[PDB]
């Protein structure tokens, strides 16, 4: 559920 | 830098037929967490984009089952079955698995029967002349297909410099286009000539439509 | 349901400006938010996004930290501070709500124009049949909107009450100024008996021109 997946 | 490449650039489709739009990514869109962050948006004329399909195949609230997204990895497809006129506009894919990027868009065009333009010509207004300008305007309304040519003549001579041609997007009401053609002269040049003519070539007719006026009769 | 961007408008190259976006209808701090921009010719570009409480942000790298995204949780407002602007930053900026990697609510968009040129209001000219032309069952009228800067203008007819047969033509830049036009068609028996007026609003110059069409 990270909302901005690319930020991982 | 992940590139999203959409095919085709423009797609004409008949009402009730199916449209298929391709979107490829330059890198796999499968995130390490297992999700594929590939989404589709529709931007209708004069509006903001709105979300259609998220994560490959999920229809957003309010989207008809007519809209179907599929694909995996680097290859994705949006299919619109039983196309309706209001479906027209630009469809963009987008990825957010990596630093987020968008495809360049695919324009859905609705096919209709060929329709001739309704052509109207207007002289410069007295208000404009008062300020030393002189624009002559031709409106070409409700025509299809979009391809159309306007040629201005001044006293019989083609004038190509100073012409501004602006098309509307497609109208979902009737699947037609309209365009305005504006020839801007100085008042000095306007008052040295008499005959102002716009000629429209379109293919709904073998011979161009001509609308004209004489300055001394205005 | 609804994000509304502040008025954008004209800014000088090298100067700064701040956009805001007002959120309503959801618990603001239960969603990430983003800014996206669109230039004609063409393409959408992700600008920035921000997490729930604003402790983590992402920015398009090429911005070199010139842009700041922030949110006032107490007022349901999202900001984009833009510093040291260049012409390359001219675009329509959209506020958007971000959920699970996708943008599920978008604002109406606001245009920002980076230019050294001066704000100029529109001249609005009537387009009426004349020149001893005959008239049929309908009449096409219009307004020519010339000489303004920056974009955009909005044209309505009879305060919006005439809408059905209106065409609005996209603006074109010529000699550093914009020109657009709008046409409307009404039954000829009804004009000039029932008046037709085009209203042209140009927020950047705080001007509205309401031009009455005369035979």
């Amino acid at each position: 559920e990270p909302q901005a997946p690319w930020m991982e | 830098d992940v590139v999203m490449t959409q095919t085709p650039l423009s797609l004409p489709v008949s009402l009730g037929d199916q449209a298929s739009i391709s979107c490829r990514s330059s890198q796999s869109l499968v995130h390490s967490n297992g999700n594929t962050y590939l989404h589709w948006y529709l931007q209708k004329p004069g509006q903001s984009p709105n979300l259609l399909i998220y994560k490959v195949s999920n229809r957003f609230s309010g989207v008809p089952d007519r809209f179907s997204g599929s694909g995996s990895g680097t290859d994705f497809t949006l299919k619109i079955s039983r196309v309706e006129a209001e479906d027209l506009g630009v469809y963009f894919c987008s990825q957010s698995t990596h630093v987020p990027t968008f495809g360049g868009g695919t324009k859905l065009e609705i096919k209709r029967a060929d329709a001739a333009p309704t052509v109207s010509i207007f002289p410069p207004s007295s208000e404009q002349l008062t300020s030393g300008g002189a624009s002559v305007v031709c409106f070409l309304n409700n025509f299809y297909p979009k391809d159309i040519n306007v040629k201005w003549k001044i006293d019989g001579s083609e004038r190509q410099n100073g012409v501004l041609n602006s098309w509307t997007d497609q109208d979902s009401k009737d699947s037609t286009y309209s365009m305005s053609s504006t020839l801007t002269l100085t008042k000095d040049e306007y008052e040295r000539h008499n005959s102002y003519t716009c000629e429209a070539t379109h293919k709904t007719s073998t011979s161009p439509i001509v609308k004209s006026f004489n300055r001394n009769e205005c | 349901v609804k994000l509304v961007e502040s008025e954008g408008g004209l800014v000088q190259p090298g100067s700064s400006m701040k956009l805001s976006c007002t959120a309503s209808g959801f618990t603001f701090s239960d969603y990430y938010m983003a800014w996206v921009r669109q230039v004609p010719e063409k393409g959408l570009e992700w600008v920035a996004n921000i997490n729930y409480d604003g402790s983590s942000t992402y920015y398009l790298d090429s911005l070199k930290g010139r842009f700041i995204i922030s949110r006032d949780i107490a007022k349901n407002i999202l900001y984009l501070q833009m510093s040291s602007l260049r012409c390359e930053d001219t675009a329509t900026y959209y506020c958007a709500r971000l959920t699970n990697g996708y943008l599920d609510v978008w604002g109406a968009g606001t245009t920002v124009t980076v230019s050294s040129a001066k704000t100029t209001p529109p001249s609005v000219y009537p387009l009426a049949p004349g020149c001893g032309d005959t008239t049929g069952s309908s009449v096409t009228l219009g307004c020519l909107v010339k000489g303004y800067f920056p974009e955009s203008v909005t044209v309505t007819w009879n305060s919006g009450s005439l809408s059905s047969s209106v065409h609005t033509f996209p603006a074109l830049l010529e000699s550093g100024l914009y020109t657009m036009s709008s046409s409307v068609t009404v039954p000829s028996s009804t004009w000039p008996s029932q008046t037709v007026t085009c209203s042209v609003a140009h927020p950047a110059s705080s001007t509205t021109v309401d031009k009455k069409l005369e035979p």
